[PDB]
């Protein structure tokens, strides 16, 4: 059992370096290829390309894939940072402060991707209630406009999620790279 | 939390800056000294993990004088300052009075220097000698408490060697009796093997009244008795 | 300078870490000589001699290659060269390396124990001669500790270079062989630039430098040894 | 103990400069045949006799000084200023040069910044006087530095008070003509329009000894 | 906190802020030629009411053969000059000869080093290009910092915009430089550092040593640099 | 906002805190008393510390000190800090005796003792004194005079004054009888009646009178004159 | 704003009027071992209980010696008690050298209590947290004691911090010591105080209770290691 546990700490370290040197840069370019930084203003966050809305459904399906892959990568990285904090001591623990800041940012990004799972449930539930009122009150036009505006709202949120995803991926790699010496050594 | 001043007290009647150094002496190398009816025998480790060292420049058993030997623990950089001071006053005593200084009069002056009120010296010693009235062994602390011990231990592993001596010390033990006893307590708390290099025992016999460091050749005949 | 609540010293461990951000310096003992080595950096087409930033002399037979704060070495060397000459005036003998190292260590220790004085953020290594025809390379830290060595290294990432030196360190070497061992310590500065490494061969009680001509003849052989 | 700051500037010095930026306005203007100085004497009432409270004191027979800050500090720096005008006069039989004098007072002010447990001087000086190398009008900063000015003001609201001197000053002005351009820089600058013998004016008086102009003497120039 | 305390990174605080405090000060240029060392300056203009013809506070005189161009706190600069003038004269009083600059910066950086080590006082927010001529090793140009780590050089551009002005001397400087060619070389880096194309001449000051076996050490007047400024117009040793 | 820490810090109100706390320190200690009489100056000192020790000697804890034969001094507050002022008082008399070959007068000693107490208040490192001092004497020609020195100078001439834990109590008892023209032998019996009002029948009140035409010099308590205490009226 | 501001400095005073830094020193003497002294008509006996920190250790000394007729017994920290012993030794020995008479007891404690006073107003030096116990005999055997603040009390019996309350109550009802002129009844009365005030189920007096007597024809004679266990450490 003692061997299997030590193997795990070794197994973590391997996965962390592989993710930072290959898995994370590849995803940076990947999400960037969908939402390029060089685009002119207004060409991304629009509604020109817009029963249930099957088109939004297909976009959400890709999002769920993106959300799954992000949470899994950071979690071993978060644990890996945890495995390198030295014994708690009074004073000369500047490196744990660097370490704690990194763990804090990783959990923040994790909460962001985690909230997508809850947010998608909210979309279908909220849209359905208003639609029932449209069936009951077909001439109050603001209910139909509310449906339209909701899709426009969800469409914007999908793209803002992808840009925030993209920007977080580069920001995570750049942050760990600068403080790398304190990330590997404990103190 | 009162930690700014150096001379602040406590509502429970205790010191603060002195108590910080009480835990600092529990990080140095272990040591053990036994005061028998025929003399005083000391022992210590030799953390020479890096083989590039000269192995003779680093020592844990220095000498206060030719009649008083002592151990060290805690801050090795501050331990040499007290030993250098003890080497002055004990030698200054021989210039005034022709007889050798008494340990009771020497440990009391080695403790008054830890009363700088700088900072208190984070070092505990095991001053022993055969000055007069037979052999005596003293153990000082940074707080200034000078308690004469029959067999004590200072170092990072001083807790295990404490109970071992309580179950092994006998008043009618000679030099060769305690010499094996000074190594069985070191064999217990040791992350290595009791070779002919890690141990640096030395003793002060009552006959010649002088100390003699047990060299590499003499300790080999004592570490192989297998207690 | 005060203690810590667990037992360390926040004013010493900070200073000991301050020497880690400095140019590396490696020394190596031999039979009757001791070649030193240091790795510095300079801006091209400017700063011609770097005012002999390393390999400072103290006497006719005591070299010194510090590491760390470049500006804090002047006060350390001037307070040493004065003591190296003052010893020659009071004992009529050129100061042994055992006394200089015991003085440099006492200088740094006198700065951390006192209050209102910043500790010497500089770790050195002194290579000289003892009273007999011997050579013992010492090494002092800002905490005040000091010990002799057969090879030692201090500076930026001194652990990875001291670890390599712990394996292929032979007992007695040749003047060129001992240089090659010290020149195999370019594991700190990438591409092994000849305008970065500086070595001096302290021999027969007379220090001398090493010209860049024979440096290229030895620094180029390392690239044809990794394959 | 007036330490540094992360921006790279002394904070106690910047605070000391605010004190001289809210005191009575001092003004000195050099000329081609002497130097003049002026100070708006804020008379609070008629109880304070004018011959006791002053803003223009002497250092020697050819050196004039002006104060611009903490009135309690208007004497300690003067005592060490006159002492330096004597220590130089004992060894060297001639008169103390202004550049030799201002570099010592600037060194005295400097030592009250680096010393631990002290407070910087809360004033700005204006040393003026006849010298063997022409005339001079220096200004000492609480930081310790000194400037070789030509015409300057150091009191309250000097950002716009110097604007009168940047546009109403020529390189060749006589001392009698510079008096009215100095009074204009005091009366027409801000409040204190009732300037009726409430302004102290010292002059070099064309290489003669330092003369403190009396109230009735200034009255001849106060009519314009 | 105070200067006595260290930092967990290993650096200091008071000596680190002083290194940044001189970055907000006027620039100064150093330059070693084949005839003598020359210096540059930048008179910061608070207003147009300064004398601008008799004095300048960026280049001082240490001895008859040693001179420095200060850059930093003008107030704290006067103390070291009043302290370096004594060491440049106490060496003459003790050894009856001129003092080598290599033995002067060591005597002056130790007075800075002594402040960043004890006393609990603030350091010296000053750094200067001190150069001179000596019989031991010819012309020299040293450079001190608020910490004391002095170092020899050939050309330095401390003050404001150092990295840009120092790069000019990486290419335009040559090993062989005459006195007139060196002045034109140091004139362009002094002007382009302030993002300008030509100096107003009611600005920058220059000095030069050029020992003619007597160490003349002449300074410059506002009219003498006009000829140098005019020569920059025709032969432009541009930014690059 | 916590401005009463050091002694050199002035409160924004204008008062001087950290020195006013000393008055609350002498208000919890034992009391002392003195008063003018037409035959001398009788003193008094009650040591209300009976409930904790009960092992000290009867006439050991004395709080009546004299610089010489004709000036008495008492304490009210920290008994340890008052020893330092007596050392400065006797040394002031001895220094005045060397330079002037005469006994030090009262109006020049009080002004020199008050300066010594006040001098420690001005310092940023030395703590201020915590003891109020009563200085009195009785001239042969002129009548007596009692000077009261509290912390932070303020030397004031009195005619009867009490300082301690009941200063607002015994003050009302002295203004009833005009003690300026009565005697000393009757006032001593009246003083013992006051203590019974405000707390047992114990001989923990040691005190002496400077003048009873007993060469006009500081005597002792004279136990035989103290034992017939009117314990009922 | 209270409970933590007026606590760590020897200069500041509490708003109530108590120097709380010095007040901790008075309580710091209570952590030490017990001690008791009995003042008879012509003799003074001091019973001190040592403290064996370990089985291999030896009991550290408690009762000291200053002169032939003056001997103290500390109760508190050994750091400051040793300093006051040297100050009291150099003071009394100087009196026998500068003059020839012995040093007055109350004139000696006045110098020792003054040593506490000098280490109370300065901000740097702290107060000596140690409860001294000066027992001596010059013409009438008197017993003095100090505290961190300057004090003197010609006590007749005392106690010091370990089980002082259990020991003070025994001495409060035992005031016949003045007529117990026989030294044998005195030392049994003094040892009975410790026996009735020791810790629960501990060893009574197994040769680890220092005893010293002083009197008319008695100098500071430390009670030997044989005269106490023959009958004094055997009566109970």
């Amino acid at each position: 059992i003692k061997e299997e546990y030590n193997k795990f700490k070794y197994d973590i370290t391997k996965q962390a370096i592989e993710s930072l040197r290959e898995r994370i840069p590849k995803r940076i370019i990947f999400f960037n290829n969908l939402v390029n930084v060089n685009s002119e203003p207004g060409s991304i966050l629009n509604v020109n390309d817009l029963p249930s809305h099957k088109q939004i459904y297909l976009e959400l399906e890709k999002i769920k894939t993106y959300a799954s892959e992000l949470i899994e990568i950071i979690g071993n990285i978060k644990l890996w940072i945890q495995l390198n904090v030295p014994r708690i001591e009074d004073g000369n623990n500047f490196g744990v402060g660097i370490q704690e800041e990194a763990i804090q940012e990783l959990a923040r990004v994790e909460e962001s991707a985690f909230n997508l799972y809850d947010a998608i449930v909210k979309y279908y539930m909220e849209r359905a209630k208003i639609s029932t009122k449209v069936l009951k009150y077909p001439n109050v036009s603001d209910y139909q406009e509310a449906v339209r505006e909701l899709d426009e709202k969800e469409w914007i949120h999908i793209k803002i999620t992808i840009v925030d995803m993209r920007n977080n991926y580069i920001m995570l790699y750049d942050l760990l790279y600068k403080n790398w010496e304190k990330v590997v050594k404990p103190k | 939390e009162y930690d700014r001043g150096v001379n602040t007290f406590s509502p429970e009647g205790r010191l603060f800056q002195v108590e910080y150094a009480l835990g600092a002496i529990k990080l140095g190398s272990t040591a053990v000294g036994i005061c028998v009816n025929d003399g005083v025998i000391l022992a210590s480790e030799r953390r020479i993990s890096s083989t590039l060292i000269e192995k003779d420049s680093v020592e844990k058993l220095l000498s206060i004088d030719d009649h008083i030997g002592c151990a060290m623990s805690g801050l090795m950089a501050d331990a040499r300052t007290l030993i250098d001071y003890a080497r002055v006053e004990c030698n200054h005593y021989k210039f005034i009075y022709n007889e050798n200084i008494n340990i009771k009069s020497c440990v009391e002056l080695i403790s008054e220097l830890a009363l700088d009120f700088s900072r208190p010296f984070g070092v505990a010693l095991l001053i022993g000698g055969v000055d007069k009235n037979g052999p005596c062994l003293w153990y000082t602390e940074p707080s200034g408490t000078n308690t004469r011990f029959s067999a004590a231990s200072i170092g990072s592993a001083q807790e295990g060697a404490e109970l071992l001596l309580q179950e092994n010390y006998k008043k009618d033990m000679t030099f060769e009796q305690a010499e094996i006893l000074a190594l069985t307590v070191l064999r217990q708390v040791m992350e290595d093997k009791l070779s002919t290099s890690n141990v640096e025992i030395c003793a002060i016999k009552k006959s010649d009244q002088t100390f003699y460091k047990y060299n590499t050749d003499d300790i080999s005949r004592i570490i192989d008795v297998l207690p | 300078t005060v203690f810590s609540p667990d037992g360390h010293l926040l004013q010493v461990e900070h200073a000991l870490e301050a020497v880690k951000k400095g140019g590396c310096a490696v020394a190596i003992k031999s039979s009757n000589f001791a070649v030193l080595a240091v790795e510095k950096k300079n801006i091209p087409k400017l700063q011609n001699p770097k005012t002999t930033e390393k390999l400072i002399k103290l006497d006719e037979h005591n070299c010194l290659a510090f590491a760390g704060l470049n500006a804090d070495a002047r006060v350390l060397v001037n307070k040493t060269r004065l003591e190296c000459q003052r010893y020659y005036l009071n004992m009529d003998e050129p100061a042994p390396v055992d006394y200089i190292a015991k003085y440099v260590a006492k200088v740094q220790q006198k700065f951390t124990h006192r209050g209102g004085v910043r500790p010497f953020g500089i770790a050195t290594l002194i290579a000289g001669f003892k009273n007999n025809k011997e050579i013992c390379i010492y090494q002092t830290e800002p905490s005040g500790i000091y010990a002799a060595w057969k090879a030692q290294a201090i500076g930026k990432n001194a652990k990875i270079v001291q670890e390599f030196l712990e394996k292929n360190y032979q007992e007695n070497m040749e003047q060129k062989d001992c240089i090659f061992l010290a020149l195999k310590a370019i594991f700190e500065v990438v591409e092994l630039s000849s305008k970065n490494v500086e070595v001096a061969l302290l021999t027969e009680k007379d220090l001398t430098f090493i010209e860049e001509q024979e440096i290229n003849s030895m620094v180029e052989l390392i690239d044809q040894e990794r394959t | 103990l007036t330490t540094f700051s992360p921006t790279g500037k002394l904070v106690q010095i910047e605070y000391a400069l605010n004190r001289v930026s809210s005191s009575s306005p001092a003004l000195g203007i050099r000329a081609k045949n002497g130097v003049i100085i002026a100070t708006e004497k804020k008379s609070p009432n008629e109880l304070i006799e004018e011959n006791s409270i002053f803003k223009i004191q002497q250092i020697s027979e050819h050196i004039g000084i002006v104060y611009a800050g903490m009135p309690g500090d208007f004497r300690v720096l003067l005592k060490r200023a006159r002492k330096e005008a004597i220590r130089y006069s004992l060894q060297y039989g001639s008169e103390i040069l202004v550049k030799e004098l201002v570099k010592i007072i600037a060194s005295i002010v400097q030592e009250f910044t680096q010393t631990g447990g002290v407070r910087p001087f809360g004033l700005s000086l204006l040393i003026c006087g006849v010298d063997v190398y022409g005339y001079h009008l220096y200004q000492i900063d609480p930081s310790g530095c000194y400037f070789n000015w030509m015409a300057t003001c150091v009191g309250k609201d000097y950002q716009n008070n110097m604007s009168f001197l940047e546009k109403r000053y020529n390189k060749d002005i006589e001392i009698e003509d510079a008096i009215h351009t100095a009074i204009l820089t005091l009366k027409e600058s801000y409040e204190g329009v009732l300037n009726e013998k409430n302004i102290e004016i010292g002059v070099a008086y064309d290489n003669k000894p330092f003369k403190i102009l009396t109230q009735n003497e200034i009255k001849d120039y106060l009519i314009e | 906190s105070r200067t006595t305390t260290f930092s967990p990174e290993g650096r200091l605080y008071q000596v680190e802020y002083a290194l940044e405090a001189i970055n907000n000060a006027s620039i100064t240029i150093g330059l070693i030629t084949k005839d003598g060392v020359i210096l540059g300056a930048d008179k910061v203009f608070i207003s147009k009411l300064i004398d601008k013809a008799n004095n300048y506070e960026k280049i001082y005189k240490i001895d008859k053969h040693i001179f420095c161009g200060v850059a930093g706190l003008n107030a704290d600069a006067n103390i070291l000059i009043n302290q370096s003038r004594l060491y440049a004269q106490r060496y003459l009083y003790n050894y009856n000869e001129v003092q080598p600059v290599s033995q002067l910066v060591v005597q002056i950086c130790d007075i800075k080093q002594s402040y960043t080590q004890y006393g609990g006082l603030r350091p010296y927010g000053v750094s200067f290009l001190i150069g001179g001529y000596d019989t031991k090793d010819g012309y020299q140009l040293y450079h001190t910092d608020p910490s004391g780590n002095y170092s020899g050089w050939f050309a330095t551009a401390i003050g404001t915009n150092n990295l840009t002005a120092s790069s000019v001397l990486k290419q335009e400087w040559k090993n062989d430089m005459t006195l007139e060619e060196g002045l034109l070389l140091a004139l362009k880096t002094l002007a382009k550092s302030t993002d300008t194309e030509i100096p107003k001449s009611e600005k920058i000051e220059l000095a030069y040593l050029t020992n003619k076996d007597g160490e003349v050490y002449q300074k410059y007047l506002t009219e003498k640099e006009i000829e140098e400024l005019i020569k920059l117009y025709t032969q432009k040793y541009i930014k690059e | 906002a916590g401005y009463d820490l050091s002694v050199s810090t002035f409160s924004p109100d204008g008062r001087l805190y950290q020195v006013e706390y000393i008055y609350k320190s002498i208000n919890n200690n034992n009391t002392a008393l003195c008063l003018e009489c037409k035959d001398g100056i009788i003193c008094c000192c009650i040591n209300s510390n009976m409930d904790k020790n009960k092992m000290i000697k009867k006439n050991s804890y004395n709080r009546i000190y004299h610089v010489n034969n004709n000036i008495i001094i008492t304490y009210s507050g920290f008994d340890g800090d008052a020893r330092n002022i007596i050392d400065r008082a006797r040394s002031e008399a001895n220094t005045y005796y060397y330079n002037f070959h005469t006994n030090i007068p009262l109006h020049i000693l009080v002004n020199r003792i008050s300066l010594y107490i006040h001098a420690y208040t001005l310092y940023w490192h030395m703590r201020p004194f915590a003891a109020s001092i009563i200085i009195s004497s009785f001239n042969e020609k002129d009548k007596g005079d009692i000077y009261c020195i509290e912390p932070n100078g303020a030397c004031y001439k009195y005619s009867g004054i009490v300082i301690g834990k009941n200063k607002e109590m015994f003050k009302t008892e002295i203004e009833k009888k005009d003690y300026k023209d009565i005697n000393v032998r009757d006032a001593i019996e009246d003083i013992y009646k006051f203590i019974l009002t405000s707390n047992n029948l114990q001989n923990l009140v040691n005190f002496s009178w400077i003048c009873k035409e007993s060469s006009y010099e500081f005597q002792n308590i004279h136990e035989e004159i103290l034992t017939p205490a009117l314990n009922k009226a | 704003m209270y409970r933590n501001l007026y606590d760590t400095d020897n200069i500041i005073y509490s708003p109530e009027g108590r120097l709380y830094q010095v007040e901790y020193a008075s309580e710091a003497i209570k952590q030490g071992t017990c001690a008791v002294a009995i003042k008879s008509k012509d003799y003074v006996v001091v019973s001190g209980l040592k403290k064996c920190i370990s089985k291999l250790s030896f009991p550290q000394e408690k009762i000291f010696k200053i002169d032939d007729y003056i001997g103290i017994s500390m109760s508190g920290i050994t750091s400051d008690a040793k300093v006051l012993t040297k100050f009291m030794q150099n003071e009394c020995l100087s009196h026998k050298f500068l003059y020839n008479e012995n040093i007055n007891i109350e004139s000696l404690v006045r110098s020792v209590a003054d040593k506490y006073q000098k280490n109370t107003q300065k901000s740097s030096k702290r107060a000596f947290g140690v409860g001294l116990m000066i027992a001596a005999y010059h013409n009438e055997p008197c017993i003095f004691e100090t505290r961190p603040n300057g004090s003197y009390f010609e006590y007749d019996a005392l106690s010091f911090g370990a089980r002082s309350h259990a020991s003070k109550t025994y001495l409060e009802k035992n005031l016949h010591l003045f007529e117990e002129c026989s030294l044998e009844e005195l030392i049994l009365h003094c040892l009975k105080a410790l026996k009735c005030s020791l810790s629960s189920e501990s060893e009574l007096t197994i040769s680890n209770t220092a005893l010293a007597v002083v009197g008319k024809n008695h100098p500071w004679q430390e009670i030997s290691s044989l005269q106490l266990e023959e009958y004094l450490s055997k009566v109970k």
